[PDB]
RNA sequence: AUGUGGAACGGGGUAUUGUAGAUUAAGCCUUUGUUCCCAAGAUUUG
RNA sequence: UCAUACCGAAGCAGAAUUCGGUAAGCUCGUCGCAAUGGUAAUUCAACUUAGUACGAGAGGAACCGUUGAUUCAGAUCAUUGGUAUUUGCGGCCGCGGAGCUAUCAUCUGCCGGAUAACGGCUGAACGCCUCUAAGCCAGAAUCCGUGCCAGAAAGCGACGAUU
RNA sequence: AUCAGACGAAAAGGUGUUAGUUCAU
């Protein structure tokens, strides 16, 4: 408690983190996305040669304790207008969409079965038989506006996760001019946005998220600094954790799942650090606010052999199909 | 006892000072509009400043002195650095 | 980049995992779990424990580097 | 001394009569006789091992072991008498 | 110093405007010691007081 | 002995094993330094986090016998440096100062007394000479050279504290001056 | 609050200790397996 | 206000620094905005820089990167050691997975201006000069911003459904 | 006044003013 910005310290009430300040746009940046929602999957130990200049671990072969982000791609279904006020920056409009996810339509709902599916169908209507009146609204936004967000939500039905209420969340599309942001926007819309092409893994990322309550310590949304992105991995990808030095194929899923989360089979990213909460927990992973010049983010990352060891338990071996091989033949 | 290396970036308007008394950092100084700085090739080591405003050229020449200022060296016995020769009237 | 061979279980010793002890007489020992490293501890002799390669078993030059020994390589 | 690049209180073997599996301490002729951070040379070289190995020797050069397993380093046998005593063989 | 002084003046010299600075300077001082006898404060303001009193008299 | 930047240090010849055809180099350390360690393939590689070849690697010339307790993939990229027709053996004995407990010259591999007469034939095969056990450094004691002078500043290290190439010898920043003359009418 | 419906087990995987076995997720994963209940039960709400 | 951050003065050769101050840092919802507070880190180093400006030389420059040592906070149990109601297991022991915890582990941790001291440039009074009376400034671990932490239970906006 | 004023360190200093007086040129 010797922080005294914290203190009282007090647990978050939103379990999903939240993007308090959101980094600095300008015309010439191109119309991008810097918020990420995402789960931890889990956390390994990487072994990874250290390339920086000057440094005593100067190209020398170190493991690097890392953590593992969950990131399902990411389906924007509205768009918000936020117009600058001498009072503040007020929302001028929202645009959801003509087509609502059952998903993102259970995060309007606190239960989904009992009511009868009634989110957002009259706007579906009045979207369909009247388009003219969102272009308005857009045309709305475009004239007025410096802020642009976007209202984005999870695919739980992709995570392991008993979750099915979409974690939706606004993220800034950050660069170009306004009527620029909402035609991206408008054309990226009812579409998922996928975390490869958000960050390009050299990039800055400072995570935020809330962390894990202890029998007020815990539920404290607290952003984490200084943690550079090695790898994006895709799930569809069964080489992500198969660098070219281990080019032995393997995924980052440890055998018999990620401890106390489970398996992953979407996009993922790479950081070190401990994140705010335990596995399968709602994390948020956006671009620094600052541009952390240091030449930790500066040094490029080539991962020498990811480890998927049974993590739970004692783990000797970090796929099965080598042990297979490399182990006599079992009595089954 | 080391030479003080100037060069002049967009007609003049940045100069950068390098290797003054062996120093490895880059001096950067801005001068202020309406004034262009130039090399005089009749006497060396000079620059020459013109413009319109005197008091721009008078408030660029002290920042360029005072960015070549000697510290934690003796005055009296470190005699190096920059400060203005002359001035006056172009025409 | 080469895998070790744990001391007790006989079995591979990943980075990271497992636990490596130096003996007075530079031998190094390599664990593949904490069980096999405690059981080394207990000096448990390893043709005695079925778990462990050894007893169900009994029951250095450098070259060139070429594209075409890398592919070699690769092939075996 | 008689004539630090891991992180402080690492587990160091303890190479000298101790016999210490791991002792805590880190660079190698550093005492500590290896680490696993490389000891870099004035001359330019690295001194290192596989992990953190620094050997038994007080700051006034009597290292506590004379049995330094292998050779001992040269910097830390100059600086350290008995480490050179405690290996013959000075690296 | 001394004689290194007075070699680097023989050979090198000193700025001339710092000693135009310098008389410039002193015109200053006196502007700065009489706003400096009116800024002192506490036990430095006896203390001026008393000196500028001993030096008028 | 040529006196070479080694900065506060004045044992480079324990960092670098000079020599007439794989005059190994110091690597991860000051870059000046390095630089007048290279200065006969410049085998500058931190085989195993070690660097000091004149410290770790047995051999001259005709190659190298470096410690097998460095790293092997290292010294395979040191022997990929190194020319084709030195050696970069591999010295798996106790003694892990290849170069500083090993003398192994050219002309005759004065290894160390502690190592083994087949740890003593590898470094004479790696440097094409001939064994001979004797003190146990007799790398870092003995200048490698294909005069016992102290050099490092009176050190009794000369070996260590200048190199000796297969024709020449490289001495430190701050190595005897005496003893680096010395080494050289050695080396003749 | 009638379907990836969930909840339970039956488990598998799983590592543990340990000399293979049992627990086998309990804050390890997971189930083309099974049954149960339920297109709820009330309250609040202009 | 001991050190330190800042500079000024002093031979202060440089290192080593000292002193001087400045400086208290140490209806039900769904998704957002931020009035207001606390508070971005915090204490210091060495190498590189340069093994050199200075300096007879040696010892050692500003700035740069690196290695850090911390405190505190932020995390997590992957690495890490244990605790451990798998109290699970084999023979009361031998221990223990998961979970959690750690100066017991692995780690991550700020900002740009205003200016203070402080020294200015230019420029009156005092045809000049003149940190200054007009102006333009440089310059601080300070302050303010900033970032983070909350969120006006009696703040607000947008959006959905609506007995 | 960058502590006014308004309702003892206090004596004095002020490149602090306001009115200025007197005396020198």
């Amino acid at each position: 408690h010797g922080s005294l910005g914290f203190l009282p310290r007090k647990r978050a009430s939103r379990q999903r983190g939240k993007v308090k300040a959101f980094p600095k746009d300008d015309a010439s940046k191109p119309v991008h996305l810097t918020a990420f929602l995402g789960y931890k999957a889990g956390m390994t130990h990487i072994v990874r040669d250290l390339d920086r200049p000057g440094s005593k671990m100067h190209k020398r072969e170190i493991l690097e304790a890392v953590t593992v982000i969950e990131t399902p791609p990411m389906v924007v279904v509205g768009v918000v207008g936020y117009v600058e006020t001498p009072r503040g920056l007020r929302s001028l409009t929202t645009v959801w969409a003509e087509h609502l996810s059952e998903e993102v339509k259970r995060r309007f709902y606190k239960n989904w079965f009992k009511s009868k599916k009634k989110a957002f169908t009259k706007y579906a209507k009045k979207y369909a038989e009247s388009t003219q009146s969102i272009n308005r609204e857009l045309e709305r936004i475009k004239k007025y506006c410096s802020v642009v967000r976007v209202l984005a939500h999870t695919q739980i039905r992709k995570t392991p996760l008993a979750q099915k209420k979409a974690h939706l969340m606004e993220i800034q599309v950050n660069g170009g001019s306004v009527a620029d942001k909402v035609e991206w926007a408008r054309e990226h819309f009812e579409k998922t946005v996928d975390i490869k092409s958000t960050f390009e893994q050299n990039e800055m990322i400072d995570v935020i998220g809330v962390t894990r309550g202890k029998g007020n310590a815990g539920y404290m949304h607290r952003t984490q600094l200084n943690s550079k992105i090695y790898r994006i991995g895709a799930g569809d990808d069964a080489k992500n954790a198969s660098t070219d030095f281990d080019a032995t194929e393997k995924r980052i899923t440890p055998m018999g799942g990620f401890v106390r989360y489970g398996v992953v089979e979407n996009d993922f990213v790479m950081l070190n650090g401990a994140t705010p909460g335990p596995v399968k927990r709602v994390l948020t992973l956006r671009k620094s606010l600052l541009t952390h010049t240091s030449r930790k983010a500066l040094e490029p990352v080539s991962l020498k052999w990811i480890d998927t060891a049974s993590k739970f338990g004692h783990g000797r071996f970090q796929t099965p199909a080598e042990a297979k091989q490399f182990l006599g033949t079992l009595k089954k | 006892h080391f030479p003080i290396n100037i060069n002049l970036t967009e007609n003049g308007t940045v100069v950068e000072i390098r290797n003054f008394l062996g120093e490895r950092i880059t001096r950067v100084i801005k001068c202020l509009p309406g004034v262009t700085v130039s090399i005089s090739s009749a006497v060396k080591d000079e620059i020459i400043l013109e413009g319109n405003s005197l008091e721009n050229v008078s408030q660029s020449a002290a920042n360029i002195k005072q960015i070549c200022n000697v510290r934690n060296k003796d005055i009296r016995k470190f005699l190096d650095g920059i400060y203005v020769s002359e001035r006056g009237n172009i025409e | 980049m080469r895998v070790h061979t744990c001391y007790f279980c006989s079995g591979p010793v990943y980075p990271g995992h497992g636990i490596m002890f130096v003996r007075n007489d530079s031998k190094v020992f390599r664990f593949c779990r904490s069980k096999c490293h405690k059981n080394f501890k207990m000096k448990r002799n390893p043709r005695k424990v079925a778990w462990t390669k050894a007893y169900r078993k009994a029951h250095n030059v450098p070259v060139r580097y070429d594209r075409n020994v890398i592919a070699t390589t690769l092939n075996a | 001394a008689s004539g630090l690049g891991l992180p402080v209180q690492a587990i160091m073997n303890c190479a000298d009569n101790s016999g210490a599996k791991n002792l805590y301490i880190a660079s190698c002729g550093d005492i500590v006789v290896r680490q696993r951070k490389a000891w870099r040379r004035k001359d330019g070289v690295y001194l290192y091992f596989e992990d953190n190995a620094g050997v038994i020797v007080n700051p006034k050069g009597e290292m506590k072991g004379s049995a330094i397993t292998g050779p001992v380093a040269k910097e830390c046998a100059d600086l350290w008498p008995r480490i050179a005593s405690n290996a013959g063989t000075v690296v | 110093q001394n004689e290194y002084i007075e070699e680097s003046i023989r050979k090198h010299g000193r700025r001339f405007d710092h000693e135009e600075r310098k008389r410039k300077k002193a015109a200053r001082e006196a502007h700065d010691a009489s706003l400096y006898a009116q800024k002192t404060r506490g036990i430095k303001a006896k203390l001026y007081q008393e000196k500028r009193r001993k030096e008028k008299i | 002995a040529l006196r070479a930047q080694f900065e506060n240090s004045n044992e480079i010849g324990v960092f670098s094993n000079l020599t007439n055809s794989y005059a190994l180099v110091a690597l991860g350390g000051s870059e000046n330094f390095y630089s007048v360690f290279e200065a006969v393939p410049v085998v500058h590689t931190t085989i195993g986090g070690t660097r000091i070849i004149g410290r770790l690697t047995c051999g001259n010339r005709k190659g190298l016998l470096v410690p097998s307790s460095t790293t092997d993939n290292e010294l395979q990229h040191l022997r990929n440096s190194l020319p084709d027709p030195v050696k970069i053996q591999r010295v798996d004995e106790r003694l892990s100062a290849l170069g500083n407990i090993v003398a192994c010259n050219d002309y005759v591999a004065l290894v160390h007394p502690d190592i083994e007469r087949e740890t003593e034939e590898i470094i004479a095969d790696v440097l094409d000479v001939e064994v001979f056990r004797q003190t146990v450094l007799t790398g870092s004691y003995c200048a490698l050279s294909n005069v016992a002078g102290t050099i490092n500043r009176g050190s009794d290290v000369i070996g260590a504290g200048l190199v000796v190439n297969d024709w020449c010898a490289f001495a430190g920043l701050d190595t005897t001056a005496t003893e680096l003359a010395v080494c050289e009418s050695i080396f003749k």
